[PDB]
């Protein structure tokens, strides 16, 4: 069920997007398929320009379908806007539960509104499988015991290894510490602030923010433990798939290997980058809320 | 390479359901799209139907009251069955392949077999019916639709005696193999396929078609032969 997996980004103010976690895999995975499959023979390497329209072709007609749902997903932007904010003339003061409950049913409703259209991005997801698969089955050898491996080698070199690169450049596990010790911080600020305040709509609108913020990290939490098994396993495949021959049939099943690892990392990769837009998007705001109490009241 | 092989009965009494097989070799049913397409004789091609993503089917209303097409994976073959059949349905029908609706092309043709009986489409307005020019000569081809098809328009030769095959896709770009001199114009509403400079293997017959929506829809043709 896509209803467990779907990933919800507010990487900018009054922004939001989802992503169905199993149909950007799915797509990312014929992807790597579909320019294996034109990089193994000298002669079929224009068709990249083809494979590069396609893909913007799928992505066109997915945010079509997408788009349905953009009411719906507006007026969640409208109800985080609301209680995030205690200045807004409409937020009128409600118990933490009742803005936990008005969020949660705005969600879900968006949650219905993707589920309801699971067939039209199965459609999509299935012409981009064919479009790879189709590439896939044309692949070709002069010698099937001998079959070349330089289409994996130059597919990772210039689509992979600047990903798995720009990865290792960065410290992931120092990026959850920072924001591990960002959430301590509203938490110790938060006890401080209910000893003070009795009832105030600060109390509620700061845990509402918070509460948003312990899941993202969460999340990105579960990405980069993905990230980091993948980076390692792509760097030991690589080696063994690159600078050889196979049989035919096992080069098949080392593209279709590579393929699922790369389309693994990326999206969990992908995901993260917004999800960490996301958590300092509304560590920004929560700051700000922060200043307003410490040093605009006196508090 | 897919090759596709249509088979059956070439004369149908109208008591009889016309029932055609398509043998697919080079290549799996899987989850492609496989087309039957007709041409009457002197008239245009017609889209019959498709079955497609391993259970799905989209049939032309024109037909749907009285058509199936179906598949056998253990076979590797799909099936057309058209009842209720007149001598309107006697046409050379075609079985072909497709990989998607998303870019919908048709990048393989059975070579097709004469089959004998004893509003809401787009149209597409394809001109001239038939052309004569000389080596070296300029030859644009047009095609207009009744409703806007923004670029998802292919264009389709059949050489004489040959299947028909995939020269230009999405308006302007040029199927693998297809010589520089050919090209693709238009958006929208209105498209050209230009041959710069005529040459004797140019001699064909040359098809625009639509995939904006279904049914898909064909130009008449544009016979090209040299004077």
């Amino acid at each position: 069920n896509i209803a467990n997996s779907i990933d919800i980004l507010q990487e900018k103010e009054g922004h939001l997007d989802f992503v169905i976690i199993p149909h950007y895999t799915f797509l990312d995975y014929y992807k790597h398929l579909s320019y294996n499959s034109i990089y193994h023979k000298s002669s079929t390497y224009g068709k990249y320009i083809a494979v590069d329209a396609f893909i913007k072709k799928i992505n066109e007609a997915y945010d079509k379908v997408k788009s349905k749902c953009n009411d719906i997903k507006n007026d969640l932007i409208a109800t985080i806007k609301k209680l995030e904010h205690p200045y807004d003339i409409n937020n009128k003061n409600r118990a933490f539960k009742k803005m936990m409950d008005e969020y949660n049913t705005k969600k879900k409703k968006l949650i219905k509104c993707i589920k309801n259209h699971e067939n039209d991005f199965n459609k999509i997801c299935m012409d981009m499988k064919n479009y790879g698969t189709n590439l896939f089955e044309q692949l070709s050898c002069y010698n099937n015991n001998f079959c070349n491996t330089n289409g994996i080698r130059y597919h990772y070199d210039e689509y992979i290894h600047k990903l798995i690169l720009s990865v290792k450049s960065k410290n992931l596990n120092k990026d959850l510490s920072d924001m591990t010790n960002i959430l301590q911080q509203s938490e110790l600020l938060l006890t401080n602030l209910n000893k003070k305040m009795g009832s105030y709509i600060y109390i509620d609108t700061i845990k509402f923010i918070h509460k948003e913020m312990k899941h993202i990290f969460n999340r990105i939490e579960y990405h980069t433990k993905i990230i980091n098994d993948k980076t390692k396993i792509i760097q030991d495949k690589i080696k063994l798939n690159i600078w050889r021959t196979f049989q035919k049939d096992e080069l098949l099943k080392r593209i279709l290997d590579m393929s699922n690892e790369y389309s693994l990392f990326i999206t969990s990769d992908h995901l993260r980058q917004m999800l960490y837009n996301t958590f300092y998007s509304k560590e920004k705001h929560l700051n700000n809320i922060f200043h307003h109490l410490i040093y605009v009241l006196q508090m | 390479q897919v090759q596709l092989q249509e088979s059956g009965p070439g004369l149908v009494k109208p008591s009889e359901t016309l029932s055609l097989t398509c043998t697919v070799s080079g290549g799996p049913i899987s989850s492609y799209y496989w087309n039957w397409i007709r041409q009457p004789p002197g008239k245009g091609l017609e889209w019959i139907g498709h079955f497609y993503h391993s259970g799905s089917t989209n049939y032309n209303p024109s037909l749907k009251s009285r058509v199936t097409i179906s598949v056998d994976t253990s076979k590797n073959q799909f099936y057309l069955n058209l009842s209720s059949v007149t001598a309107a349905d006697s046409a050379v029908y075609f079985c072909a392949r497709q990989v998607t609706m998303i870019q919908g092309l048709i990048d393989s043709w059975g070579q097709g077999m004469l089959v004998t009986v004893s509003g809401s489409d787009i149209q597409m307005t394809q001109s001239p019916s038939s052309l004569s020019a000389s080596v070296g000569d300029r030859v644009t081809i047009t095609c207009q639709a009744s409703q806007d098809i923004n670029n998802s328009l292919n264009w389709y030769q059949q050489k004489p005696g040959k299947a028909l095959k995939l020269l230009i896709y999405d308006v302007s770009n040029l199927e693998t193999g297809v010589p520089s001199r050919f090209s693709g114009e238009g958006s929208g509403t209105d498209f050209s396929l230009i041959i710069s400079s005529l040459q004797p293997e140019d001699i064909a017959t040359y098809y625009c078609q639509q995939y904006e929506a279904l049914p898909l829809t064909f130009g008449g043709g544009t016979k090209v032969e040299i004077k």
